[PDB]
């Protein structure tokens, strides 16, 4: 494993929504959107565009973190990507 | 293949189908007026618009040959049109009354007074023609600017492997066959690359409140995917091959969150809990 | 409410050469040296759409061996739910 | 059960990533290119989901669709 | 079945009635109009324009679904279609 | 049989009727001309319209010809009136005096003045012709522009394979017989496409509130038919072969159904009961 | 009360070769090779009626190698209650 | 707020010939005799950047047997993020 | 785990250092000399670290760099 070392950036996402063009340029000062998330559900970790595994937020000791859940899983990677 | 900053090309495999019709209509506009000065129907057959560098042209360029030096406002440079002692021959015999089944071979003397007079009458013809063409897609005020016997002797580009284009004609008269080109270095028409390679519109006027009403109107309802990064964290791939569930990596505050379309963003937001569902309280749509 | 304030905000345009409308039985029986019909007639403008919403109609010519849509008009209301129905 | 329904399907030539300005700047004439290279095979899409590849013929005077691949959705995520 | 996955648009419908041009136009704010089907009797399960199944709109626990009574059943659909 | 954008077609299996009786009533006006003018009656029979690239169109017309361009407003673009060597030839032979017993061939000489002459007093006589024809079905305005002597000087479309149409008249003066075309590109007449698929109609006041009363008064009472989608669920296959009787499938918060016919919305309204029936409490029409 | 605020309600034109009247036993005997004229004149307009409902009269004509009626009256009230009768 | 009351503090730029996009498998099999293809066009302006940022483009020359870049046209908003994404 | 993730790499040909007055100076056609020389082996870096060098070729009419040497970190505290 020659190239042990590498940075790589990672990244989370809360969920996305049906949102047009018109819809968004309606949008102001306190305007309110919603995505597919459920509350509670466990955010996306992807890195550089390609989903990882999912994880929560967790707040220990008033800082901020991730809990990770669950793997690749290809099956899983397969049947999400088949959407 | 190596790589050489000699090949200092911006190499162009489009179309350029503006510039063809452009010399399509250049050469319309030089044939109807070389009808009307040699009073006998020519035609000109528009080669293939060649690139290559400017040593490649000068090379290729049969010397002894007339060129002369162009400036075309507001583009800074000059254009290089040459024209061959064969068809100033052939001019100059169809004028002067000839058949030209007589051709004499060039011997490298300069061109009397009278040829060249013949010469700057062909070419403000063509300098017309050319800017009757060009005015059409974009207006350019072209001027001629001096002659010159050898193509060395032209200095149109700062390199001699600087990249430039080529326009040939071939125009014959009966039997009489000659050619003459117009060279311009690249850099003439890098600003308006994009002009000469989509193909030039006739409307000018309806389209111009039709399309701005119609495709607000229209794209006003068509749906587009988003995401919204709510953290921000550097990891190594150590830390990836070790990731395994039931650990926490930290994260910073995140004051603001941004949501944006495959990477670029769109707008600013503050995440939040409604209804039972990740929410999003906008702030503002970066500009 | 703004005009254009969301300046640049890239989007995914594509075009249908014609639609079809069949059955599953239609479909299984499609395989290797299978044809199929469109009841797009061969000539008709191709329909231009952004992110699978109709947009314009207008031919397809070839630009530099790669396909391109040359549009002619927009979708106008009236003959948009007649695309519909 | 499920032994007829009609279903929605479209033949698809075309997928450039573009921004709103050269909508904005389109006109009458104006031509984009799309990515699809002229001869790569069509791909049939339905309902919104693909399903087969192939290119385009006409027969009767009439659009068509020459499928060749089908499906196989190991070529499906790097789409 | 390597077609399991493709997306499908239900829909449902509530009833038709004769109803013509004039009277469509006199339809003004307030108007009301009635279908053939009756209060409580089954809504009509389509997609795509073709009948599947009956359903009735069902509340449960606040949120609207539909809970289905048939299945395609041809000839009852032959019956259906011959009408 | 495969697919290709050469094939730039819009193909036309319409009867083009109105084009077919305008051409008609050109010839007409023609003939009167004709008798007019050579004192000799004359009798045109028009060819069947024909639908061609204008490659083809150039290839099959037989050079030498004599070509002319004509600008129709408010329609942008040109019109290709094309007159055959042989109807020159019988038209100044009428009008100089002969039998046409002997004719001679064209031998590539270009035409003399005289001949051009007599061909400009035929062409203002067909293109008066050509506008009292048009002026029935919609107003043009036909202006001649210029003569050219081969097809490919014309420049009369883009591109070699533009779909173009074509209208031939076989001219007969007793023995002697002639052809000439008269060329339009189908970008002239895509605007009109339907005006010329369809007659055109001689009643042009009666009609116009005759039919705008009866038809209302008619239509006043027809039955529709209309459905109201109360619902709209996404499903899948799998859900659709495990549907069952028993389950629940979720829908969201109908505030608006929409009742529309066979597919296209009509009217939006709020569901709900009375007097023991789904009623619709209707909010308003879509326009 | 509008106008022309229903522009785009798309409805189902038909045309009419004739009506006659008999019974069920003059039906039953009809197979095939068993033919039936109707009271309608050889040569009258065709009735044009929108959604089963009387609207205009007018003759047939061929276009394309396709059916087209071309109208020439509408009906008014004195001859639609004698087509009713 | 000050505008160049900075006047000196030494930077490093740097320039970029292309930019690619593959997994680690692909460069993994990548030793001596692999070569590998950028997506940047033969001939595009070589990108300037400072510190890993984005700034300009232009070509590469060569001066006194050493690399110079002759910078045309500094990055606006609208390709920047053309070239994130 | 990790068998596939596409990553963001670059290849580098000039470090010059140099402060703001002489980039403040720069205008259209200013050439700025860089530390690198003409032929020598050109760096490959991934995502903002050094792996590789070597230099570069043009193939099918595109960018490609021919690498010759990998890692080591003795090279890297130098650099």
């Amino acid at each position: 494993d020659l190239i042990m070392d590498i940075p790589v950036k990672l990244t989370v996402e809360l969920g996305r929504t049906r949102m047009t063009i018109k819809e968004l340029l309606r949008l102001t000062q306190g305007s309110v959107v919603a995505l597919d998330g459920l509350a509670g559900e466990p955010l996306d970790i992807l890195i550089n565009g390609y989903l990882i595994a999912q994880g929560e937020v967790v707040v220990v000791a008033d800082k901020y973190g991730v809990r990770i859940t669950d793997i690749i899983t290809p099956s899983e990677r397969m049947r999400r990507l088949s959407r | 293949r190596p790589y050489d900053p000699n090949t200092q090309r911006r190499v162009v495999r489009e179309r350029l189908q503006a510039l063809e019709i452009i010399n399509e209509r250049f050469a319309r506009q030089f044939r109807m007026g070389l009808f009307n000065l040699l009073r006998r129907s020519p035609d000109i057959t528009v080669g293939a618009i060649r690139i290559q560098p400017y040593h490649e042209f000068a090379r290729n360029l049969p010397v002894p040959t007339n060129l002369n030096l162009i400036h075309l406002k507001p583009l800074r440079g000059t254009g290089l049109v040459v024209f061959s002692p064969s068809l100033v021959f052939i001019a100059v015999d169809n004028l002067f009354g000839g058949d030209g089944r007589f051709p004499t071979k060039v011997e490298g003397r300069e061109f009397t007074h009278t040829e060249q007079r013949v010469i700057n009458r062909m070419l403000k013809l063509a300098l017309e023609g050319y800017s009757d063409a060009w005015k059409a897609i974009n207006p350019l005020e072209v001027e001629y600017v001096r002659s010159e016997m050898q193509v060395k002797f032209t200095n149109i580009t700062t390199s001699p492997n600087d990249i430039v284009v080529n326009t040939p004609f071939h125009v014959e008269i009966g039997n009489l066959t000659g050619e003459f080109n117009i060279c311009l270095p690249f850099s003439m028409i890098e600003p308006l690359r994009e002009l000469l390679v989509n193909p030039p519109l006739e409307n000018s006027r309806h389209e111009d409140q039709n399309w701005r009403d119609n495709l607000v109107r229209q794209v006003q309802h068509s749906e587009l995917e988003l995401v919204a990064n709510f953290a921000d964290i550097p990891l190594r791939l150590s830390q990836i091959l070790k990731l395994k569930p039931g650990d926490v990596l930290p994260i910073e505050k995140p004051d603001r969150i941004i949501a944006h379309v495959d990477g670029v963003p769109v707008l600013t937001s503050q995440y939040g809990t409604v209804n039972g569902q990740y929410a999003l309280r906008v702030e503002h749509l970066i500009n």
